[PDB]
RNA sequence: AAACUCCAGUUGACACAAAAUAGACUACGAAAGUGGCUUUAACAUAUCUGAACACACAAUAGCUAAGACCCAAACUGGGAUUAGAUACCCCACUAUGCUUAGCCCUAAACCUCAACAGUUAAAUCAACAAAACUGCUCGCCAGAACACUACGAGCCACAGCUUAAAACUCAAA
């Protein structure tokens, strides 16, 4: 299915950041993934301090990887990200653009009698 | 299971699907889909192999095939999740619902009942006549009563030869 | 509502648990003896079967198991 | 008071424990239950009804074995109150609550409302609860107490569970 990898990388110089992204995208391809896009969300201060691989981090590079992969690739990829020392935090979610939003007419009231009795 | 390269049931009959890039074929195959998509291909395979009209999904045959695919999925689930009582319940309920369908198909269309059993690999079994605990006292006694019968039968045959032998001597 | 029916059952169960506690060693000796007789009564039922069928001894290789022991 | 004083405060490092707010929501699941995040699998049945015992489940407590252990905590020890002992209060700590693999099979397991289908016109209807009913099916009931008992039987249960009487007694319950 289509997945979205939310990737927070250690704050590094441009050469090491490109090497980490290439090494991360190749890991996806080695597991059968078809990588669709790579987005840079920018380097920013983390919302809180994160300890990863015997180091403390206060800033990180936020990246997204939109890709398709077999369902069995997720478990294997999650294991790969846990061992990469340049990855602060990596999470794989089902791509939000796959879920189609259902139309909403509006807010129908709920009767007070139902509130109490229910 | 169908090969992973198999296309999804929705994209198998679109014109020109055989000339698209290999990447596009992977994205429309079972490899890139959830297991529920592989089960739709299995159901369609059984429907064309067994039923006379593969597009009649409301016939008793199609329901047995659809439910048989679900039963196999639960068995595969429980092979990996052996303490999942919720899915163990769904399996046992699904097996019972299929038996009720097979009973009604056997009673109405035996020729189709036979093709369903051959096609799906189902060995129809008639239910036991009585439901009662076979406890230790009964299990032991029933075993003894069968041994006693077996021994009595042997003795009754050794009382046929001796009588036969003595009768011949008189002559 | 009132709980008077519950209270009667509460006291009955309390006194029963209290009686069982006081006599749990006598009750254990009684239960053991009953199980012995139960095993003997079972053994007789099986012996009756082969004897009424014309056999003089138990079927060859048959040993009546102990189906009432904790083991 | 005892206890602690490798105590307390700040800062940093740091979980096999538990999951603020959302939730004024009333969803999911057969029920039991389920409210941190992600992913995978996944929520029976195109007529209904259908079991103390068949089949599969079943909070809390508890058993067996091996682990974890922050905090909580039967029990136990100490301090205190007390005429004094136990409890209520304080401190410490254990079984246990957790994980794993087996059991045990209970609850005020209760919306105290059996499942399905139908009706809102008749009389609206003992009372209260929760407006009053019809069809159909299964389960169950027939004064109180004896009695969640005795005996028998079955059960991995052994101070256990399930099923479940009678005698004596009363004119009530
Ligand atoms: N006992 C059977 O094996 C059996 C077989 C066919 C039909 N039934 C039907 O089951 C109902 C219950 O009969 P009962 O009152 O004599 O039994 P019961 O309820 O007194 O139970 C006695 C025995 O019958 C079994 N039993 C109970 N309910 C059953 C059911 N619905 N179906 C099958 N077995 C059941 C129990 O497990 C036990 O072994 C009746 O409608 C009967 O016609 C029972
Ligand atoms: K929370
Ligand atoms: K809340
Ligand atoms: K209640
Ligand atoms: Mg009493
Ligand atoms: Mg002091
Ligand atoms: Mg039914
Ligand atoms: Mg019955
Ligand atoms: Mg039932
Ligand atoms: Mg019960
Ligand atoms: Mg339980
Ligand atoms: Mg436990
Ligand atoms: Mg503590
Ligand atoms: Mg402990
Ligand atoms: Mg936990
Ligand atoms: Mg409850
Ligand atoms: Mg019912
Ligand atoms: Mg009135
Ligand atoms: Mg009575
Ligand atoms: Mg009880
Ligand atoms: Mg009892
Ligand atoms: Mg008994």
């Amino acid at each position: 299915p289509r997945y979205e990898l939310a990737l927070i990388l250690k704050a590094m110089q441009r050469p090491e950041t490109a090497a980490t992204l290439k090494r991360t995208i190749e890991a996806l391809m080695d597991r059968g993934a078809i990588v669709r896009d790579l987005e840079n969300l920018g380097e920013r201060a983390l919302p809180y301090r994160i300890s990863a691989h015997s180091q403390q981090h206060n800033r990180g590079g936020y990246f997204l990887v939109d890709f398709y992969a077999p369902t069995a690739a997720v478990e294997s990829m999650v294991e790969h990200l846990s061992r990469d020392i340049d990855v602060i935090r990596g999470n794989i979610v089902k791509h939000p653009l796959t879920q189609e939003l259902k139309e909403c007419e509006g807010i129908v009231p709920v009767p007070l009698a139902e509130k109490l009795y229910s | 299971d169908p090969p992973p390269s198999t296309l999804l049931k929705d994209y198998q009959n679109v014109p020109g699907i055989e000339k698209v890039d290999d990447v596009v074929k992977r994205l429309l195959s079972l490899e890139m889909a959830n297991k529920k998509e592989m089960l739709k291909i299995k159901q369609e395979q059984f429907m064309k192999k067994i039923v006379a009209n593969p597009e009649d999904t409301r016939s008793l045959e199609a329901r047995i095939i659809a439910l048989s695919v679900k039963i196999r999925s639960y068995e595969e689930h429980l092979e990996k999740h052996r303490k999942d009582k919720a899915h163990k319940r769904y399996l046992l309920m699904s097996i019972d619902q299929r038996k009720k369908m097979l009973k009604n198909l056997r009673n109405t269309n035996y020729d189709v009942f036979e093709k369903i059993c051959w096609g799906l690999g189902i060995e129809y079994t008639f239910p036991p006549l009585y439901y009662r605990r076979a406890h230790r006292r009964f299990v032991t006694k029933k075993a003894l009563c069968i041994r006693v019968f077996q021994e009595t039968q042997k003795l009754k045959k050794r009382r046929r030869a001796l009588k036969a032998a003595a009768a011949a001597q008189k002559q | 509502k009132n709980v008077l029916k519950i209270r009667r059952r509460k006291m009955n169960h309390h006194k029963y648990r209290k009686l069982v506690k006081k006599t749990r060693f006598l009750r254990r000796k009684v239960q053991e003896g009953r199980l012995r007789r139960k095993q003997i009564k079972f053994e007789k039922d099986l012996r009756r079967i082969w004897l009424k069928a014309g056999l003089k001894e138990a079927p060859e290789g048959w040993q009546t198991p102990k189906i009432y022991l904790r083991g």
